[PDB]
């Protein structure tokens, strides 16, 4: 029973984000996973990496993904770095201190759009959810919150602290205005969706789905519909997918940043006529974002990220005519850390060399101590990779069936057998003393290798019914296991391949096979999503654990004892114990699915290749009706008094919170009450309270629409109070009283006389009709 | 013409046409009545023209103007319901209610009614403008209303408005129209008795603030 | 005449008189007329 918890993170050039640029070129911000890279481009060195201060598996952590960084921005000028991440939390870094100083949280979604004016000390954001909302730093809380789109928001843009324009998923255009603070004008920007949006002072631009991309202007005339928005440009042809970011440039240009690994640059002097195609920018792979550093209008400097992990910078002359240049100049590439692609093969020496493999055969060599890449070597598709402990080489098995092997100090090809098996060769294992090898290969072919002094050569193969996935070998060099691709685990006695026993019951194939020091326990996982542990003895089923949602990927054991770690598809990780084969940890650490797992020789550091370029080392160590009446009664009364009071001269917190003059606050309260209560309540009330009423009623009656408004309740309450209290209240004698009485008795007729009126009315002009058409078109 | 949307004549004398990758039909046309012989495309303008048994020909042409007068009617609603609430946050009770009925938003025409009362409450019955506009009104916008207007009357809260559009109706109207209209007779009969109901409510709450007078005269008499 | 649901597929009447549209109600709106005709028609 320990505790261990994640130490690195290897790879993680070009997650999902905008990059953002800096002068010094000068360096540029990008996303890593649940953190944030910076670097200078002539270097190509992280100068800092912004990460949270729990390790994820810790005890506090929480099992869930951590939220990816999606989107980030930051001012200069003040230094300030805001950062919203998938889950809709949006924190912001300051980069001297490199530590956060407040947090939000207003989304229920991934965050799409980041700006903010430092000069108005206001983030604004708008998120995967429709809504745009409006936070201020000094006041560290959201002003308001914007929402009148239904998909997303794609497109953003802002001017002042006055207006807004906002793009959505939902092909609609919206301006807004901030003081009247509402959405005000619409239009209907493209048949589908909405994406790319990027305004000039003057005319802005917007793109939809199929390089259909609209040019239309600006002003603040103050017709209802015109003036606000138009449609005079339709520019198109720029390419066959959809746009997805535009920005100016001017010292006079633009670019359109495009998801067929295109950006297209456009110089501004119908949609011709105003228009000018600059040039396009091609990379070979597929591209994410961009932003422009241009000096004098002579050159011009360009910055984009990948979907792998490549950071592509770009450079061109030219003289305000020409772009000077068939081809940009790709002055500046940041991988050498990364991979280009999905890794698929991790392994570890004694010395703690580490290894990674992936589809361009770019084998590459880390070190723990150092973080940073040994060395790298290209041999294409190669699934598998292994280590020879004499003189620490590595050997890989590929899709095409070849089979390679590079040493860590001299070149690559030291021998290459070619056409190892017709079709894939699909894993390989080495004897524990390193002079026999074993191949599973595609071919449902099982090829025994020998290391002559260097060379290979297969002294022996063997043929099976059915294709092959993996292959496993003692550690104690007895038995051989193979995973075939029906449900099938057999284990030989290596010495001489006998069959010795057979296992099965996975209902699907076997992904991953291991067995302990001792050569007795062997632990299989499928795709079953349920791992099973056997003993060997007999080829009995111990036990079968469910777990890893989607399918266990990968299993290894632990050198000291039956501990195993369990990787999935799911991205989790859980280390389990097999003699109480409970789970006694559950990692979380990242995102996608966890290809490759390799743990240490004796350490217990594992590392587990994700399928989002994830390398990880892990370590170890209540009131009552009328009572509210009275109540509400007591403070319009006093604000009423007090008022009046006021008047004379020149002759509440609750009030000013809820923003309502006093009577139409008590009319409330005689709404909320509910009638079965209302009769008891209006004979609770004390008198005193009853002739406050009466001076309630008066005031309305000086205000008549809220008379028209409510006329039955208020004819009702008042006549039920005078029906009760009558005897006391013309006992009572008050000539104000009189006059106030008075009052109630010629407005209440007058209002009651005017409904009696319009009712009469209708229902006489409507029987005329009935009986005129009844006598002329009824026989 | 389009290589993808491949026609199909038939003898039942009909024509049917569908997207070759599709598998489904997808438009029929039956212009023909007894059989269908001869049928020919012209391609750089994809016209179909068909001929049947008799002596009757077809000629045919698919267009996109119908997508165009879609998206067109697309944009203007969109336009319009901007309007609508624009208007109601600022005023123009008129406008709110021309492009509520061009709508037909129950809510939305129901509460501009109510504020039109309630501005109105300080012969005219509305704003004047609000007025001619009901005057103006159509005939399936009169039935429209009035329809809502027998709705709003079945409740008992909002027979205020319901009455005080009916008014304004009979006083800007012309009753031969009104009763010509179809229909309006039913809806007026279902009007009338809730109209009544109403009257005979109103009457009572008169008659109570007579009691109030009462109180009144006592109190006097012993002051 | 009692009042009963509207004819159009764009609006929903409720029984004491009041005509809703379907699309003019905000999203709230919509969930919430939602959740209530949901425990009418899971109590009949």
């Amino acid at each position: 029973y320990q505790r261990f918890e994640q130490a690195a993170a290897f790879g993680v050039i070009a997650s999902n984000a905008n990059c953002v640029w800096i002068p010094a070129p000068g360096q540029l911000i990008t996303s890593a996973l649940e953190d944030v890279n910076i670097w200078d481009i002539k270097t190509g060195d992280l100068v800092s990496k912004l990460s949270d201060g729990l390790p994820p598996g810790a005890s506090d952590a929480r099992g869930a993904k951590p939220a990816e960084c999606t989107y980030l921005e930051a001012h200069k000028d003040t230094d300030l770095l805001a950062v919203g991440y998938a889950d809709g939390v949006i924190k912001v870094w300051d980069l001297m201190s490199k530590t956060v100083l407040l947090n939000f949280n207003g989304h229920k979604a991934a965050i799409t759009l980041l700006q903010f004016d430092g000069t108005g000390t206001r983030l604004i954001s708008g998120s995967k959810d429709s809504n745009i909302i409006v936070w201020d730093l000094v006041g560290e809380v959201g002003l308001y919150k914007l929402r009148s789109h239904k998909d997303s928001i794609t497109g953003f843009w802002c001017q002042g602290e006055d207006w807004l324009i906002s793009t959505s998923k939902d092909g609609m255009i919206k301006l807004w205005d901030l003081k009247t603070h509402q959405c005000i004008e619409t239009h209907i920007a493209h048949t589908g969706e909405c994406w790319g949006l990027a305004v000039k002072d003057d005319l802005l631009i917007t793109t939809g789905t199929d390089s259909q991309v609209k040019i239309w202007k600006l002003d603040i005339e103050n017709d209802k519909m015109g003036g606000k928005l138009t449609e005079m440009g339709i520019f198109e042809k720029q390419s066959k997918q959809r746009g997805l970011k535009i920005e100016f440039i001017t010292n006079s240009f633009f670019y359109i940043q495009n998801a067929d690994k295109t950006i297209e640059t456009f110089r501004i002097r119908y949609s011709s006529f105003i228009l000018h195609p600059f040039q396009t920018i091609r990379s070979l792979y597929k591209i994410k974002s961009a932003s422009w550093t241009t000096v004098s209008s002579s050159k011009l400097e360009l910055v984009l990220t990948t979907s792998s992990n490549t950071i592509e910078y770009y450079s061109i002359p030219y003289e305000k005519r020409d772009p000077t240049s068939p081809a940009p100049l790709k002055t500046h590439t940041i991988e050498l850390q990364g991979q280009r692609t999905d890794v698929r093969s991790i392994d570890i020496s004694d010395d703690n060399k580490l290894l990674a493999t992936a589809s361009n055969g770019s084998l590459k060599i880390w070190n723990i101590k150092t973080h940073k890449c040994i060395r790298t070597f290209e041999c294409g598709y190669a699934l598998t990779c292994k280590f020879l402990p004499g003189g620490l080489l590595v050997i890989l098995g590929t899709r095409n069936g070849e089979l390679q092997l590079f040493d860590l100090a001299s070149s690559s090809l030291l021998d290459t057998i070619e056409d190892a098996h017709d079709a894939a060769i699909w894993s390989l294992d080495l004897t524990s003393d390193g002079k026999r090898l074993v191949t599973g290969s595609a071919d449902k072919t099982v090829k025994f290798w020998d290391f002559k002094v260097l060379k290979l050569h297969h002294d022996t193969t063997l043929e099976l019914t059915d294709d092959i996935l993996c292959v496993r070998v003692s550690p104690d060099d007895r038995y051989l296991a193979i995973s075939l691709l029906d449900n099938t685990v057999k284990v030989f006695f290596l010495d001489s391949m006998k069959f010795y026993l057979s296992l099965y019951g996975h209902k699907l194939p076997v992904l991953s096979i291991d067995i302990s020091f001792d050569s007795k326990m062997i632990i299989t996982s499928s795709a079953d999503k349920n791992i099973k542990i056997w003993g060997l003895d007999f080829g009995d089923c111990h036990k079968s654990l469910f777990a890893h949602q989607d399918s266990i990927m990968n299993v290894k054991f632990l050198p000291q004892s039956h501990n195993f770690f369990s990787c999935s598809k799911d991205a989790v990780v859980k280390y389990w114990d097999g003699e109480k084969f409970e789970c006694i940890q559950k990692l979380y650490a990242h995102q996608s699915e966890v290809w490759a797992l390799a743990v240490a020789t004796d350490g217990g550091f594992v590392v587990s290749s994700s399928h989002d370029h994830s390398i990880r080392i892990w370590e170890e160590t209540s009131l009552k009706a009328g009572e509210r009446l009275m109540e509400a009664l007591d403070l319009g009364i006093a604000e009423i008094e007090g008022l009046e009071a006021y008047n004379r001269d020149m002759k509440n917190a609750v009030l000013i919170a809820v923003n309502k003059t006093p009577e139409q606050y008590i009319m409330d309260t005689l709404l909320r009450i509910r009638m079965s209560q209302l009769e008891d309540a209006l004979m609770v009330m004390p008198f005193s309270y009853v002739l406050k009423f009466l001076k309630f009623i008066d005031t309305v009656m000086q205000n008549k629409t809220l008379l028209h408004s409510h006329l039955p309740l208020i004819c009702k309450n008042l006549f039920f109070i005078i029906k009760f209290n009558h005897k006391e209240l013309v006992s009572q004698k008050n000539e104000e009283l009189k006059l106030q009485i008075n009052r109630v008795k010629t407005e209440l007729r007058s209002a009651l006389k005017s409904t009696e009126d319009d009712l009469g009315f209708n229902v006489q002009g409507l029987k005329f009709v009935k009986q005129q058409w009844n006598l002329r078109h009824n026989y | 013409n389009k290589q993808k949307q491949l026609i199909s004549c038939g003898a039942d004398g009909l024509i049917k046409i569908w997207d070759c990758s599709s598998g489904e039909c997808l438009k029929t046309l039956d212009g023909h009545n007894n059989r269908l012989w001869a049928l020919s495309t012209m391609n750089d303008g994809d016209m179909i023209v068909s001929a049947d048994a008799d002596g009757v020909f077809q000629f045919w042409k698919d267009c996109e103007q119908e997508i165009e007068e879609e998206q067109e009617k697309a944009k203007l609603q969109v336009e319009q319901e901007q309007s609508l609430q624009n208007y109601m946050s600022k005023g123009d009770w008129t406008n709110a209610f021309l492009l509520a009925m061009t709508l037909d938003h129950p809510m939305r025409l129901f509460n501009v009614l109510k504020r039109a009362l309630g501005e109105s409450r300080s012969e005219v019955i509305f704003n004047e403008e609000l007025d001619q506009a009901i005057s103006i009104l159509n005939d399936e916008q009169l039935i429209l209303l009035m329809k809502r207007c027998r709705d709003w009357n079945t409740n008992a809260k909002t027979h205020t408005i319901a009455q005080r559009t009916i008014r304004c109706i009979l006083m800007h109207h012309n009753i031969a129209k009104l009763s010509e209209i179809p229909g309006m007779v039913k809806i007026v009969d279902a009007i009338i008795p809730y109209t009544q109901r109403h009257f005979t409510r109103v009457d009572n709450l008169v008659e109570q603030s007579y009691i109030l007078d009462y109180a009144l005269v006592e109190m006097d008499k012993l002051f | 005449y009692n009042v009963g649901k509207a004819e159009k597929d764009g609006e929903i009447r409720l029984k004491n008189g009041v005509a809703m549209s379907k699309e003019e109600l905000t999203r709230e709106d919509k969930n919430r007329l939602r959740r209530a005709l949901k425990r009418k028609r899971s109590k009949a």
